[PDB]
RNA sequence: UUCUCCCCGAAAUGCAUUUAGGUGCAGCGUUGCGUGGUUCUUGUUGGAGGUAGAGCACUGGAUGGUCUAGGGGGCUUAUCGGCUUACCGAAAUCAGCCAAACUCCGAAUGCUGGCAAGUGUAGCGUGGCAGUGAGACGGCGGGUGAUAAGCUUCGUCGUCGAGAGGGAAACAGCCCAGAUCAUCAGCUAAGGCCCCUAAGUGGUGACUCAGUGGGAAAGGAUGUGGAGUUGCGUAGACAACCAGGAGGUUGGCUUGGAAGCAGCCAUCCUUGAAAGAGUGCGUAAUAGCUCACUGGUCAAGUGAUUCCGCGCCGAUAAUGUAGCG
RNA sequence: GUCGCCUCCUAAAGGGUAACGGAGGCGCCCAAAGGUUCCCUCAGCCUGGUUGGUAAUCAGGUGGUGAGUGUAAGUGCACAA
RNA sequence: GUCACUCAACGGAUAAAAGGUACCCCGGGAUAACAGGCUGAUCUUGCCCGAGCGCUCAUAGCGACGGCAUGGUUUGGCAC
RNA sequence: UUUCCGGUGGCCAUAGUGGAAGGGAAACACCCGGUCCCAUUCCGAACCCGGUCGUUAAGCCUUCCAACGCUGAUGGUACUGCACGAGGGAUCGUGUGGGAGAGUAAGACGCUGCCGGAAU
């Protein structure tokens, strides 16, 4: 899916001039590639924040005088205590294209109450093809207990998503209790 | 009571450098007071026996790298 | 093409000599007024060049290559006397008057100290 | 009591309390967590009773990290004594604790009973701390 | 320690001291003579750095994971050798961390040169005469101390000291501002404009109802306004009101009793438009009262949840209201 | 308890900076451990090897400073100091 | 030119020196004891959380580990 | 003049480390000797001397590989000079100047001077 978002020159820079920004309620970004150079823009803090409510979303920038182009939010500075964002990074993306790109682990397997399964990592980078992203890679421990641990080698991932990470440390971990 | 173990402590210095670059120095004068070489002589500049940089010659003084070191010049005056 | 360190899988003999080398040069150095003679003694040749430092130029240069001295039949030391003959003669023509010898990690004996008498026959002060 | 094998120097000045979070203001290890929405200092003491504040809440499951160690040492001076005559010897063990600093973390508990005992420890800490998840 | 006015105007620091409330030298004052932009401010241009921050390359500290040398416990039973190693575990490695005496890094300022401009009359040399060498509080950066003191000890700027005037109710050190004298003129600073008390019971838009304003914490609370996110809802929501709110099943270790209510669990199946081995109240122990869910008259919005503004509780000493003067 | 000297931190990236603040040293030593000239590269780790073991001496491989520096600490020093 | 000082209280009062005073005598609140003032570690009085104990039953009544404050009467700190 | 190569500097990893392929005309090198100068805290290994047969296996050289390492913006953030502001307090915020580190895109399998060589 794509989240078109709407976008403005920003030309003042410096912590007074993002302030401000941040004041008026927008949110700076920088959005680089690999064929252009960097360009500063603001958007709309509540827009900017429903669509980086999901991870690694496609973004269309749309800027009046420009035409919409595409970039993935690569760095996302968020404020710590409140969820703010407090500034985006955009890599720009080349339509038909490859990228790399981190798939959130989740644990979707039961085994027996002696055993709890435990995650190694928050993400894993993976490369995927831009139209297809996996929201959530998936890996289900059913059945499975003692001392048995889980790297990245050994995956479900879905097609076209090759590893671009190592594959020789662990990932999930099934093990008796906190006794 | 009680009482410390310390309070002993030596006499400052005074080290540094005395001469900053483009300074202009006459021969012998002293550029930087140091113990080892963090500045190694360079051209103009003589090493004493406590490690001091001091001018071999008059001229400016500037600070640069020659080869591997950090090293202070004293480039004669025009 | 210098480095400082000595190139990593270099031979041992090249490791040695570019060690020995680099810790004459820490005091010998070539200006205007005695410019620094480095001489490279390989296994069949002897290459002596006068190098001001100062600008990174050699003045003046000889060799083994010669052809006037690559059938002139004799020794290594011999030649290598030949060779130092033939650079002090130069010198004198270049002006240079005093030198400084760069044994360039080799030990003064042998080819290195005829061509050094050679040249100090020649006229070179040093 | 976490109390460190060995320090370098026994006797340290009182560490910084201005700033945010250095580092380790996001979860690394569990799915859940405490933190810290100010700064403080906090001792072994309060972090032991944390500790088992949530380990007895969630009995047998799940697992809990302490993602911060007391190994700042501080002096206390000799009772009753007027001041001076060196510095103390070292009473308590405490960490430095900066907003958005993540304390605890637990994971292999369902999420209501997680927060129950995240509340227990919290209400053990001295300064401000919230509940956090990695969004659900 | 006794008359006057005119000009300038400190110090309470450094070093040393049989010294610490003394004194010498230097610093700071004044003054004669001499030297004249050398001082200073700003800009520009160039230097050395290791603080703040940050980082984990080093040295220490440290959490979890993987893996493991090697130690512990056992047996077959041991000289081995094996099963174990379900225990311990250096090291290595992965991820997250910590540091006044850690640094692969690294500012802002400050310091110090060149140049340019601006500038009071600043700077310097050399003589005469000193006083001072008990400091105080405030801002900022630190040590001692307990995250203490109107505490103590440094760095730095300010005021006071040695400073009147305006503000702070009063109130050396805070804010405004440096008093040559006169003036029954005007404009302002900080702070103020209902009355005390000079000037607005000013205009417009919001919020508060606690006299909050006009002291306080952890914590607690259908206070109240505003901004989100999200579930359900005229397939008819939430309440209120009539019927089904139970079979098998007194489910099992308990406990003369755990039958649905001592504590702990696999957290099922059924006559079926409907229901939980079971949530409150009742109860020696079962009974029962009553709810989610099952229809209906009514039905237009409810139910979560987050954040923001202002408020509430917590709140609590002694002569008299007495924490807006 | 302290008094002179040296090194580090405090000390706020020049210098300087206090406390009965935090850590340690000094009142020597060396006729070479001084001068000069030339030569050399360590510690650790891995493998093999009489006595011999974690570690003596030897061999090969690896290894740039983590060894070393008469003596504290810092700044230095592998170009080696 | 060089020598003789733990003149170490190390800018080194004499080459040469310990004590008692409640029998005592002759500036300082620059500095102690008492009281006042600041502070609140300690003390004191509350409070938050609720492991647990209370046949059963957290909260009849109790309150472990921790946390936050009041008071200024305790011991102190400061030396106004 | 150009190309290739040997020496000798400069920058001191954008150059290193590791992997792959290929090359020697001069030259370099390994290599072959030890009679001679000389040498080993033993050893002609090294140093030195005498040769240039043999050999491109290695050094060296050329091409290729971002793989480890190295280099690395823009924007933002931390901090900060000056000027203020807010909390009971740890402490925090703003204006006006300066502004990292880390991380991101990316760069990069070196650059450059002089002398000599063989060919053109
Ligand atoms: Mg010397
Ligand atoms: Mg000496
Ligand atoms: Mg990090
Ligand atoms: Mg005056
Ligand atoms: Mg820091
Ligand atoms: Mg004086
Ligand atoms: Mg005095
Ligand atoms: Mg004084
Ligand atoms: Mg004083
Ligand atoms: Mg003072
Ligand atoms: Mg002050
Ligand atoms: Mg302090
Ligand atoms: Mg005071
Ligand atoms: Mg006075
Ligand atoms: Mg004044
Ligand atoms: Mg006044
Ligand atoms: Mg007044
Ligand atoms: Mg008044
Ligand atoms: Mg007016
Ligand atoms: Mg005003
Ligand atoms: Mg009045
Ligand atoms: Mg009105
Ligand atoms: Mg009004
Ligand atoms: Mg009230
Ligand atoms: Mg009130
Ligand atoms: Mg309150
Ligand atoms: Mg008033
Ligand atoms: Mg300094
Ligand atoms: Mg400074
Ligand atoms: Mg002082
Ligand atoms: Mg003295
Ligand atoms: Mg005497
Ligand atoms: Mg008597
Ligand atoms: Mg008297
Ligand atoms: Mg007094
Ligand atoms: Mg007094
Ligand atoms: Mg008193
Ligand atoms: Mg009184
Ligand atoms: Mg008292
Ligand atoms: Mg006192
Ligand atoms: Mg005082
Ligand atoms: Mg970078
Ligand atoms: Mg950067």
């Amino acid at each position: 899916d794509i989240i078109h978002l709407k976008a403005e020159q920003r030309t003042e820079f410096g912590k007074g001039a993002a302030r401000r920004i941040r004041r008026d309620d927008k949110v700076p970004a920088v959005m680089y590639g690999h064929d252009h150079d960097p360009i500063h823009v603001t958007l709309d803090g509540h827009a900017t924040l429903l669509a980086l409510r999901t991870e690694n979303p496609l973004l269309s920038i749309e800027i009046e005088g420009q035409k919409p182009m595409l970039a993935l939010p690569k760095d996302v500075q968020r404020d710590v205590l409140k969820g703010f964002v407090r500034h985006v990074d955009l890599l720009t993306v080349r339509r038909g294209e490859k990228v790399d790109v981190n798939v959130a682990l989740r644990i979707t397997g039961e085994s027996a109450p002696g055993t709890i399964a435990m995650t190694e990592f928050n993400e894993i980078e993976v490369q995927a093809d831009l139209l297809n992203i996996p929201e959530v890679i998936e890996i289900d421990v059913t059945g499975l207990e003692a001392g048995t641990t889980i790297y990245l080698g050994d995956l479900k991932l879905p097609e076209g998503t090759s590893l671009l990470g190592d594959a020789e440390d662990v990932a999930a971990t099934v093990a008796f209790p906190e006794t | 009571a009680s009482s410390s173990r310390n309070g002993r402590d030596s006499n400052a210095q005074r080290l540094g450098v005395k001469r900053f670059g483009g300074q202009l120095v006459n021969a012998g004068e002293i550029i930087v007071r140091q113990r080892g070489t963090h500045f190694h002589p360079g051209d103009g500049v003589g090493r004493g026996g406590d490690d001091t940089l001091f001018a071999l010659r008059d001229g400016n003084v500037e600070f640069g790298t020659r080869r591997g070191r950090r090293v202070v010049n004293v480039t004669p005056v025009e | 093409a210098s480095t400082l360190t000595v190139r990593k899988s270099l031979s041992d003999r090249a490791k040695a000599r570019a060690r020995r080398q680099a810790r004459g040069r820490k005091k010998i150095f070539g200006t205007v007024e005695r410019p620094r003679m480095v001489v490279t003694r390989s296994s069949k040749h002897v290459f002596v060049q006068v190098i001001d430092d100062v600008a990174g130029n050699t003045l003046v240069s000889a060799s083994t290559m010669e052809a006037e001295l690559r059938e002139m039949s004799g020794d290594k030391t011999a030649k290598a006397a030949r060779v130092g003959t033939i650079i002090g003669e130069r010198a004198k023509a270049a002006g240079i008057t005093k030198v400084v010898f760069d044994k360039a990690g080799n030990q003064y004996h042998g080819r290195i100290a005829a061509l050094a008498d050679a040249a100090r026959e020649a006229g070179l002060d040093f | 009591m976490l109390i460190p094998r060995r320090v370098k120097y026994r006797k340290q000045h009182h560490p910084k309390r201005t700033g945010a979070a250095k580092g380790g203001t996001q979860l690394a290890f569990g799915d859940y967590g405490i933190q810290a929405t100010e700064g403080g200092y906090l001792t072994n003491r309060q972090i032991e009773a944390a500790r088992i504040a949530m380990t007895r809440y969630i009995k047998r499951g799940g697992k809990v990290w302490i993602n911060v160690y007391p190994d700042r040492p501080m002096t206390k001076h000799p009772a009753e004594s007027r001041m001076g005559s060196g510095k103390g010897t070292p009473e308590w063990w405490i960490a430095n604790i900066k907003p958005g600093r993540v304390l605890f973390e637990l994971s292999g508990v369902p999420e209501d009973v997680a927060r129950e005992a995240m509340r227990l420890a919290i209400h053990k800490l001295p300064m401000k701390a919230r509940f956090i998840s990695r969004e659900g």
